Formats: structure tokens, sequence, C-alpha cells
């Protein structure tokens, strides 16, 4: 990855996005979502990520 | 025939009718401090908390 202050930022769209396989996994130590329920992250359709 | 304006009462009162009726419409898409105006979306992406 890369340092702080020059932090990646790419943008994601046209693409089919699965969230219930990554929030399943357990290696995630802290995972919490403001606004948006995780458990319903899969029956939502955005414009741009 | 010729003259208008002579009832300005029978207007003035259906004027006031409708645009008293057409703000209480129109107050309805207000935010009042939440984060959407429309009911069917927060109750689809948030927790019930």
């Amino acid at each position: 990855f890369a340092s702080v202050y020059a932090w990646n930022r790419k943008r994601i769209s046209n693409c089919v996005a699965d969230y219930s396989v990554l929030y399943n996994s357990a290696s995630f130590s802290t995972f919490k979502c403001y606004g948006v329920s995780p458990t319903k992250l899969n029956d939502l359709c955005f414009t741009n990520v | 025939s010729s003259t208008a304006s002579a009832l300005g009462k029978l207007q003035d009162v259906v004027n006031q009718n409708a645009q008293a009726l057409n703000t209480l419409v129109k107050q309805l898409s207000s935010n009042f401090g939440a984060i959407s105006s429309v009911l069917n979306d927060i109750l689809s992406r948030l927790d019930p908390p």
C-alpha cells in the first residue's frame, strides 16, 4: 500500500459487486458502517464507488 | 359581460384554499433533519434502532 499522505484513490463502476462474500469473512478486525447496514449491502445498486 | 375584476371575493377565497392545500402538499417533501425525505428509502437502507 501507500502512506497516509499519498493515499491511493480509485474508482469502481460498471461491475457486479458481491458484499456477502466480503462480509462473511472473519479476517477483518473491525468493520463498522454508517448510513447502510452491512447485511443489506446486497440489495442496493449504486452510481459510483 | 365586458368589465372584469368584479368578482374579487370569490376568486380570493378559491385562491386562499388552493394555496393552503398546495403548501400543505409541498411540505411533505422537506427533510426535517433526517437523511431522506422519502420513507421507503429510509426503511430500506437503515437498521431499526
